[PDB]
């Protein structure tokens, strides 16, 4: 096979013994980037003001937001500089490495600002026209409140501020496309108010964090994109 | 030469056609390779199999190139695959046409299919001249949202590729498994996606082609490719003039 | 041995009789010095206000706080009249004894004013290059947000106002030095708000307290230096 | 070359060098092979031996020999050996020094040694030139009170040698059994002979070196030289610095 | 092994049937230069006359003879036209072909004119500075009468004319050094009459002759020098 292929190896000494992957001297074993993938990283994170909401705004979506287990698609202002210095995070860079995918993935929604009972919704096949999320009156007229049975969740920002949930993979194909271009992907998630608390002068803080599930999987790896390095910003 | 003739040629036979082979291959899998088992959960009709048309081999392209333009990853080759293979008979008007060559003869009559390629290279220089190529396949390259930086060939020596060393001369097969978004892939423009578009198959130019300065040395070199299908399977019976095809889209 | 060497002993009397080091009149054995150091004592104690923090100041570090099973060094300023009269904890003590060191710490932040969803965050190596913590604005540039997949915590200051971390022992060498001079500590340790709650007009009160781990262990008995008795201030 | 890589080559690894070779070599013992026995006899301490250090491969020339220069019997290497070899780092004043090369690191702490030498001798030319190279030694050459008459070619053939032809472009090792008129040599001036003088090691031009009288064509070519030693035993441990090295003298 | 190395033989006709080295035709085997080597053949030829004598000239040296299984240096005068004519003997051109040597000679002094007591003593180790052989007044100082204690012989010349002597190998090496340029060799041969006859107004003629002893043997076979023919004279 040509990429692992090695004609006419010349080794001076022998090879070096082995840690059992770092497991000997420290007391875990990195071998494998699925692991890594699923410590949680952040995926958007945005500000919502009132009067770039809807007119009548109960129940409503204030987000929707499209499921890539690749990053949404960044860009570096001044508001976040998360963004700007530390790049994407290691998920979209593992990620980039892969063809396909089928597996779910894992959310931190942490909306606060608000204190209220807030909603998270899933629309397994309503995809995937778009690499940045949508705020408030601009979410088109069929995702704007809640719908009926789509998979849902519900939470007072009063008892808790965090919701954390794990999204299915629901898909008619075989896989999901990583580094897609712009139903190929985890469809779209809605967040949403649950009926017209008044909102703080300034802003509702959302952010999402994300994870890969237990049964995620990378599928066929072909190249890396070319990459930039972080410390020459 | 030691004998009469020069040597012995070695022989590679499918279905009605034999391919002469005088050195070492160099090959890869694009993928593991599998048996198909849930593409019977996507239809009900049986899938029709034509061992003795699709398996054979066939001759696809024959692309030059020069001593004055080989630059490091000058592409020879970039193409949408199999679809520049199968639309690759086209009429007057470029408008592709899959009733004239017997190996996509399927193709014309079924709307859907499935099957794995394998990609066949042959360069036939002198000894003297010395270069070397890569040619490997992205699965759904046209549809990553950087599908532009990843044609550099420091991008293709990670992708599964083979290698054609122009001093020695050999040949080179990739073998592609099917893999896909969905069980079959479109033969037509149908339900308004482009047919039968599986990846790109590249060409670069990973060392550029050298020769002598004299005068009457050969300037140029050519390479031809040759593919054949492996499990092709066909499904969804309808008649050939039931959809249309429209004249290809090229890549950037 | 020359320094438990004991030539020529004249011993008047028997040996006293033993209680099992405590156990016999009270209920535990006070055997070990380990067990002593692994109940929690202060770390740095200190205030922050706005104005010394960032420009923009959403998800940023407040500290970047470095680990040392020794203490930080100490300054007896009159803010905070502990480390002045208390001096060092029994930690710092102990620790002075001993060489190197093998094991991780545990913290236990408490950071309240503000809140809101607070984060912490251990950078294993980026050692090591002072003795006192660093405050919000003066942290250098890419000590400045939080980062990518370095592990992290998060908790709402509303939900509860106690991080109780433990920090592992990531190292290449053999041991950690303690008593160091100024890669040889537990690296950095940053906390940080999650996105520009409003600060109140004075301060955000942090504290660290910290612990050994159960794996950790001192290990070269040398001296203790020179000490200060307390009771002279 | 019938594969992507050109063949398989053949790989000598000693110590830590591991040294390339894609050709059948040529190779001669300049005497029987033993064991020493009365080494034994000659020192009361205990003879170290530096595997690790001295059985090593170690590079030591590249002489260049070109058209224009190639008589019959021109000597391209004539040299006290292996004097040559080991006094081969030398600083600005040409004063020889033990200290750098750690094959020779233990010639600077002892006083005397023995041990048996491998040479082995490298050409890389291309497939259109053609010559041939006679590499010979003798045994304590230079104290032979006719040492000038047995440079021609014509008495090298005698004595144990290797050959290298140029059109096919071998290798050649030639081992040398440690043989002398006492169980040890000196490596330093010392007690006021020359310090680890053995023989001498010739490489004369057997067929003169030919090109083809085309301009761009190479005039020149290089040989280079591979020693090591096997049964290394050192005796006589003093300091660096109690003996001194005076620059060496030169063979007519 | 390249010295013996036959590639491509191509052999028209079988091998010729042996005579056993000559042992069918003749009665003995010539196989062995050894064996010719131990054929007496002269070594050096010379007169001596009174006046090139020493001054008191009782029991002194003659000649101080250095042994060398090479011959000696040998020019080629009027007066002894062997030199001249016949070049060296067998045994020089034998040992002009091997490197070392290891074993004794023996020698046949013929020493004549005189008739009175001769004597002959072996210097085992006192060697070896020249190629010539050193005449009556120009032997040194110390090598000029008989000495203690050295392997000596004494024959009267009236008895009988020939004396001969068998060499021991003493050297502390491992090799003598056939072939030496000018303790390498076997040391010197000291003849000397034995108190003072009165001597022929013309010369005493003294030749030696000498051979191989038995356990004499040559060692390492390098190359021949370049010959010269005899017939050229």
């Amino acid at each position: 096979m040509e990429r692992t292929f090695t004609p006419n190896v010349m080794q001076p000494t022998p090879l070096l013994p082995t840690t059992n992957d770092g497991r000997v001297t420290f007391g875990e074993a990195f071998n494998d980037l699925k692991d890594l993938a699923r410590r949680y990283q952040l995926y958007w994170e945005g500000t919502i003001l009132e009067g770039n909401l809807r007119a009548i705004r109960r129940n409503s979506a204030l987000v929707q937001l499209p499921l890539y287990p690749h990053g949404l698609r960044i860009q570096p202002d001044v508001n976040n500089p998360i963004w700007n210095i530390m790049r994407d995070g290691h998920i979209p860079v593992i990620s980039s490495g892969f063809r396909y995918f089928r597996g779910g993935l894992r959310l931190r929604i942490v909306v606060e600002g608000l204190n209220s009972c807030v909603w998270v919704q899933h629309h397994p096949d309503r995809p995937s026209i778009f690499s940045r999320p949508i705020i408030g009156r601009y979410i088109a007229a069929k995702d704007a409140y809640r719908n009926h049975a789509y998979a849902a969740y519900v939470q007072n920002m009063s008892v808790n501020r965090t919701i954390e949930v794990e999204v299915p993979f629901y898909q008619p194909g075989l896989y999901g496309m990583l580094n897609a271009s712009d139903f190929t992907g985890l469809g779209d998630l809605l967040i949403g108010i649950e009926g017209e608390q008044p909102i703080p002068k300034e802003g509702i803080e959302i952010s999402v964090y994300y994870s890969i599930a237990d049964d995620f999987s990378f599928n066929i790896f072909c190249g890396f994109p070319p990459m930039v390095y972080c410390d020459e910003t | 030469m030691d004998r009469p003739e020069g040597s012995e040629e070695r022989t590679v036979q499918t279905s009605n056609v034999v391919l002469g082979e005088t050195n070492i291959e160099s090959q890869d899998i694009a993928s593991k390779e599998y048996s198909p088992t849930w593409d019977r959960l996507a239809s009900s009709e049986v899938s029709d199999e034509y061992p003795m048309l699709t398996d054979r081999w066939l001759f696809w392209k024959s692309v030059k190139w020069e001593v004055n333009d080989s630059a490091f990853g000058k592409m020879l080759v970039q193409e949408k695959f199999p679809q520049s293979w199968v639309q690759m008979d086209v009429n007057v008007n470029n408008i592709p046409r899959y009733t004239n060559i017997p190996n996509f003869i399927p193709f014309n009559i079924h709307q859907y299919m499935r099957a794995d390629f394998e990609v066949k290279i042959y360069v036939n220089p002198n000894d003297f001249v010395s270069g070397w190529l890569i040619m490997a396949f992205l699965y759904q390259g046209s549809e990553m949202f950087d599908y532009k930086l990843r044609r550099n060939p420091a991008a293709l020596m990670q992708m599964p590729h083979v290698l054609v060393n122009v001093g020695a001369a050999n040949e080179a097969t990739l073998k592609i498994p099917y893999r896909y978004v969905r069980p079959f892939m479109r033969c037509k423009d149908i339900l308004r996606t482009e047919p039968l578009n599986m990846g790109v198959l590249f060409v670069e130019v990973l060392i550029p082609f050298r020769t002598s300065a004299a005068s009457s040395a050969p300037k140029s070199l050519d390479v031809s490719l040759f593919v054949k299908m492996t499990n092709a399977k066909f499904t969804g019976m309808v008649d050939g003039s039931i959809a249309l095809l429209s004249k290809p889209i090229a890549l950037p």
